[PDB]
């Protein structure tokens, strides 16, 4: 019968879904392989042909995904990095491309691009900026107090490392430059970009096991210095809101620090000009150090939960017939 | 995509600065992460370097960090492996492979090239 045959095509589909779901269960206990930050929105639709229908992972632009396994050339297995989100099927760049083409063909100018995923560290590295320039006593003493608090508050979960190399250079215009200039600089084994590239791979490796990564980055005084990299940092703005208060603080450190007053005041003003919601992930402008520490810890504990979801319950073997 | 031609180069004794180059067909090059592998005359294929879709992230093998550097031009559908300071341990056939995934594993790559021979004495 023609009906009994559609029953076969449906049963084949159900068996394919059962096998895909079984592979999803096996991945629940595998480690996070890598992470990506998205550049586009993906809203799961009814014709997406997901390996298990209804288990597609929808996401917004600039979301973060933890990837555990490659299912096939069209789908990965992973989860949105967000509390309460469980693993499902993430469309690959190959699949994301073909879906956009289908959307444009059914859409209603006279003449009728960007990669959706960037590989980023599995944990977003924490970077402190402000109140002024690093290397001077006011900023160094304030950031050191926050670093000392993070060591104790997150002991056993934290990996703090110093970065003296200018990781602001770790962008495509520098590290992936195709001009005949770079082709010659890559020939010298002592090109300054070698240590920059090496430091980036070390930061990725430090976050692979999902520990909280905190960078003491010497050269990063402004979020625009990392926005073009693939480090996707958590930018913590240590803020002194009153320029006059910052002046007394700098002047209170002696003439050695009062000499470089203008360069410190200018940098603090540059941070104040940043649109806060696009530039900073955490803004610490509390009056007391203890209150600023609690704010930062609250944020990182929430990030820890988003990156360390509880283990899913295993099916009770008592319910099995054999 | 389905066709990967690795221009590359020949062999040297030591030192050296060879810019291997693999060209791809089709306007889906930006949809694939690109990696370089190598197979010594008597050894298994091993990972050398990989670069992601937009070219913003690169990973190099421990045996090759600093000496070799991968890059890509998505306007020319090409990927390179700048090889500097060459050693006998670098004698291998160099393969370039595309993946819809981020990986350093041979099984998780979707398309593979023909291969380019290099030798260091
Ligand atoms: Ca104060
Ligand atoms: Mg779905």
């Amino acid at each position: 019968s023609d009906v009994s045959l559609e029953e076969d095509r449906e049963a084949v589909r159900r068996e394919a879904e059962r096998q895909a779901q079984a592979q999803l269960e096996k991945a629940k206990t595998k480690p996070v392989a890598f992470a990506v930050r998205t550049n586009v929105r993906y809203s799961a639709a009814q014709e997406d042909d997901v390996p298990v229908p209804g288990m597609a992972i929808s996401f917004e632009a600039k979301d973060f995904l933890h990837v555990k396994e490659k299912f096939n050339n069209d789908w990965w297995i992973g989860r949105l990095v967000k509390e309460g989100c469980e693993i499902g099927f993430i469309p690959s760049p190959v699949k994301l491309e073909n879906m956009r083409l289908q959307h444009e063909q059914r859409a209603k100018k006279r003449m009728p691009h960007t990669p959706p995923y960037d590989v980023v560290p599995s944990m977003r590295p924490v970077v402190l900026v402000g109140p002024s320039l690093k290397g001077y006593e006011v900023t160094d003493m304030m950031q050191k107090a926050l670093f000392d608090f993070l060591k104790h508050r997150f002991e056993g979960r934290i990996s703090i490392t110093r970065v003296t190399a200018d990781i602001s250079l770790a962008k495509r215009s520098v590290l992936n430059n195709p001009s005949k200039h770079a082709i010659i600089e890559r020939s010298n084994t002592r090109s300054s970009l070698a240590e920059v590239q090496s430091e980036i791979e070390r930061i990725f490796e430090l976050a692979r096991t999902l520990q909280l990564v905190v960078l003491d980055a010497d050269t990063i005084n402004h979020p625009a210095q990392l926005s073009k990299t693939s480090l996707a940092p958590i930018i913590v703005y240590v803020k002194i809101s009153s320029p006059k208060v910052l002046q007394r603080l700098i002047k209170s450190r002696g003439k050695s620090q009062a000499k470089h007053l203008n360069v410190q005041m200018v940098a603090a003003d540059k941070l104040a000009q940043c649109p806060p919601q696009e530039s900073f992930d955490v803004i610490l402008d509390e009056n007391q150090l203890e209150d600023a520490c609690e704010h930062l810890a609250d944020y990182l504990e929430a990030y820890w939960k988003a990156t360390h979801p509880p283990s899913s319950n295993l099916p009770n073997p008592l319910l099995s017939r054999t | 995509q389905v066709q990967l031609q690795e221009s590359g180069g020949g062999l040297v004794q030591a030192g050296g600065s060879l810019r291997l180059s693999c060209v791809a067909s089709g306007r889906t090059f930006s949809s694939y992460a690109m990696g370089w592998f190598r197979q010594a005359p008597g050894k298994e294929r091993e990972f050398v370097a990989a670069i992601d879709w937009s070219g913003g992230t690169a990973s190099h093998a421990d045996s090759v960090k600093g000496r070799f550097t991968i890059s890509r031009d998505n306007a020319k559908n090409t990927v390179y492996l700048q090889m500097n300071s060459l050693k006998p341990e670098d004698t291998a056939v160099y393969y370039c492979a595309a993946s819809s995934y981020w990986s350093r594993s041979v099984d998780e790559y979707d398309y593979w090239g023909q291969g380019t021979q290099v030798t260091v004495s």
